[PDB]
């Protein structure tokens, strides 16, 4: 049938759910690919090079998503009460596709409702095996943890990799990541192949092999040697003093970012030095970050930049779509064009928000 | 019930062989064993045998993390291949060195609807003249799941380290 | 013997021409040390670690130089003309060194005239070798490479390393290195640290070695210590064998330059227009105007779907390491001089080290 991609209107929002070796495998699959002009600007997808795939471009939004079966976005789109209508733009009956970040945002769940739309919110995707090639949220992260040492490297005033010169040497830059999921292992695997002498901490004690993995050092209060042990946090600081740059990934869905460093703490620190918050958008690892800026308090470059993986939307893009491809796939057949979800297939049972007007998905109270 | 080897063993296993293909996995990270892979494939390929890597997407605990580690030991990008551009060329392979991998080789993902691996493509280690695993135990992977591969025919089970092991069989080599 | 260190005033320096290991070290040849407070900041340098050093801390630039007998600073003093004349602050007399731009100043070197100061241009050391450690050149454009790739790497929407993931791979970003010197022998290594593929280029020979050790791939194109111009029918042959790379790079450093001329063309328009959108180009020679024409110094310009980036001052972006470094260029410059406990800098003369680099000696 027809399947739409539109540009993202969010501000601050390069990336675009589409690829041209995506449409190339759409189309194979019976697919009417459309997308709205310049959609993919800021990921570097031309509409030329985007037709040249067998898509054919749009002139407005409402003119692509106008009359397709299925669409796909990255970014919930815009209710009417946040000042542009998108749902409404979406066709009665027709099927979503992107991080709608449901389970957190009841009303644009309920905006699709209205209008019939069958919702799957990528992001309550099953962490099972055959699912990670479904996974956008380790796709995105993964190049966000890439990012926050990019980040850091640029606003840090000395190079990464020590280096020996005729007029003397510079030792290498310390940095300390704090969290070790995904994100936290590229940053950990992109700072110490720069160069840098990396430590990791992270709650979670399986992590010391993951992080040693990767060549960095876990940090252990091991006077022991895996009444409260709290002052854990005491081996921490001994290196947080130490350190240049600093990483905080630490993310908990629906609640407020957990504070990893005290401003207290932060004070430790040593001039020059720039903590990157990549849970800024959740309150943050460190209360002194803010949405959106760089702020300096004694001495230290606290960067708080939103929505990272845009900030790589050349590459996160295309995963993405590659997310979206492989999670649809499966669905689509002979019938010789037309898709059904088998409710057998935990991949839709636990994606699936809402179906033809009623929100079916367990935890939204309903 | 499971055959096991010894460094000399792999040693003349792929000494006398014509390709193979490397499979890196989690474990092959655990050790920082990239450069003794990276050593025992020069001196391979020195001889003149046939090698090639067979890195698999989900390998490892992170997206790219047997390519960091083989980048850091220099070997050739032209010699890393991805699971799809390369599944084909374990039918005609004398040796799939398994350093560190299970979860990614393990033959359930295609059969046992069963498991908690169902689904998930691997690469074709199996379909390979002979086997050769590697690890510290019979431990399952992540997935927490014997891989049958493990005792068969043509699977060998090099018990130990991968960095000792793979220098050892680097050793036994020369 | 005093020797003080001011705070740099010119726009977006960041850099100081001292550091603690220095300062313990002019203490020990029997200088008093005397910097001016806050002076580090941007080196990361704290006043209480110069003190530490043996250092003395001056309220004001203007108590700085007031009695020094020499004088350390990185960038070429400010005349009254330009702002806040501080010719007027150093004790007249007295010896100063810095990257004093010489050949491209006259007006400064006139104003230290008159002061009857003694200056010398670090920019004009002999490329002789018993000078490495004394080239203020080479310490700060190999951290400039080193920033280049950083920079690259912060403008460009993709990332370096390929990455074989669950979603498909990532591919690795292909760079091209204009000009493997210093600058650019650190840029391609950075480069390939973060997993790029590198190509490089460069007119010299020798080059083609250093860039296959590195990890490199030289672009084949068809003098006392560096190169001349090759002539319009070299540089067409190059843009031949070079465009070929350069459509499927993603950055591309530029970091050619040529003794007292202008800097060679490498990447012209009907170039960049050829390039794949989101590209990025990091011109290296923009202050001496760069390799690429749409560059323009202090400014990132977008054009043809191309970033060309050509900040200015690019060592002050790696400030706390440059100082200690051009610190120490300074420090041994200075010390083949000073005699054998006399407190007295009696500059060789005859010694290249300050012939060619001494401007004005009243
Ligand atoms: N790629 C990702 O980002 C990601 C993320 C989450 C989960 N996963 C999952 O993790 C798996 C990764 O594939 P894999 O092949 O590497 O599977 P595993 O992770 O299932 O395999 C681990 C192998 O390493 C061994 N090992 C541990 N320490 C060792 C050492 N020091 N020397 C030698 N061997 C050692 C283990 O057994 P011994 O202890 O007996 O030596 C085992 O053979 C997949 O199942 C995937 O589902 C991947
Ligand atoms: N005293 C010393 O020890 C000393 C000091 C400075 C430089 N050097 C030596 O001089 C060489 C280079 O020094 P540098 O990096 O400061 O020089 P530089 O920064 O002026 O040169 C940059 C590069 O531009 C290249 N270049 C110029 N026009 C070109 C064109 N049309 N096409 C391709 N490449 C072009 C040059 O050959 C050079 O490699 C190095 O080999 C270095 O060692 C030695």
């Amino acid at each position: 049938m027809k399947i739409a991609i539109p540009k993202e209107r969010r501000p601050g929002e390069d990336r675009v759910a589409i690829s041209p070796e995506v449409v190339k495998k759409l189309v194979g699959l019976g697919f009417e690919v459309i997308v709205e002009q310049g959609a993919g600007v800021g990921a570097s997808i031309t509409d030329d090079a985007l037709t040249a795939a067998g898509a054919t471009i749009a002139s407005t939004a409402a003119q692509a998503l106008s009359q397709a079966d299925v669409v796909w976005k990255v970014q919930r789109p815009m209710t009417a009460e946040e000042g542009t209508d998108e749902v409404a733009l979406i066709k009665e009956g027709a099927v979503l596709m992107c991080h709608l970040g449901a389970l957190t945002n009841r009303p644009v769940v309920e905006a699709l409702t209205k209008r019939k739309i069958t919702a799957y919110a990528m992001e309550l995707m099953p962490r099972i095996s055959r699912a990670q090639s479904m996974d956008i949220l380790s796709s995105q992260s993964n190049l966000a943890g890439y990012r926050a040492v990019i980040d850091g490297a640029y606003e840090f005033a000395r190079a990464f990799p020590m280096m020996m010169t005729a007029a003397g040497t510079v030792p290498p830059a310390r940095v300390l990541v704090f969290g070790v999921g995904v994100a936290g292992l590229q940053a950990i695997a992109t700072a110490k192949r720069l160069g840098a002498v990396v430590m990791a901490t992270d709650v979670r004690a399986a992590t010391k092999e993951q992080v040693e993995s990767l060549g960095g050092k876990f940090i252990t209060v091991d006077d022991e040697a895996m009444e409260f042990r709290k002052k854990q946090a005491e081996a921490v600081l001994k290196e947080l003093v130490k350190t240049d740059i600093a990483i905080t990934t630490a993310l908990i869905p629906g609640k407020p970012a957990p504070v990893l460093i005290t401003e207290e703490m932060v004070t430790k620190m040593k001039p020059g030095s720039v903590i990157i918050d990549l849970a800024v958008e959740a309150g943050g690892n460190c209360p002194l970050s803010e949405p959106g800026k760089i702020v300096v308090k004694h001495g230290v470059k606290i960067v708080g930049h939103t929505n990272v993986p845009s900030r790589v939307a050349a590459d996160a893009s295309p995963l993405f779509a590659k997310n979206l491809l492989n999670f649809l796939t499966p669905h689509v057949d002979k019938d010789t064009k037309t898709l059904v979800m088998k409710l057998e297939d935990e991949t839709v049972s636990g994606t699936c928000v809402t179906r033809d007007g009623a929100i079916v998905h367990p935890a939204l109270t309903g | 019930s499971v055959k096991a080897g010894s460094a000399e063993d792999a040693a003349f296993i792929m000494k006398n062989a014509s390709k193979v293909i490397i499979v890196p996995g989690y474990g092959m990270a655990v050790a920082q064993a990239q450069h003794a892979l990276r050593e025992m494939a020069d001196v391979l390929k020195k001889e003149g045998v046939e090698v090639s890597y067979a890195i698999h997407p989900v390998a490892g605990r992170m997206p790219g993390h047997m390519n960091v580690l083989l980048a850091e030991a220099n070997v050739p990008y032209d010699e890393v291949f991805e699971l799809e551009e390369i599944n084909s060329s374990f039918q005609t392979a004398d040796v799939a060195f398994v350093i560190g991998a299970n979860d990614v080789t393990n033959p359930a993902a295609k059969t046992d609807p069963s498991s908690p691996i169902y689904g998930m493509p691997i690469l074709d280690v199996e379909k390979a003249g002979t086997v050769l695993f590697i690890k510290r135990s019979m431990a399952s992977g992540y997935a927490g799941v014997e891989n049958e591969l493990f005792f068969r025919n043509n699977t060998m089970m090099l018990f130990g380290d991968a960095k000792k092991m793979t220098e050892q069989i680097v050793q036994a080599m020369n």
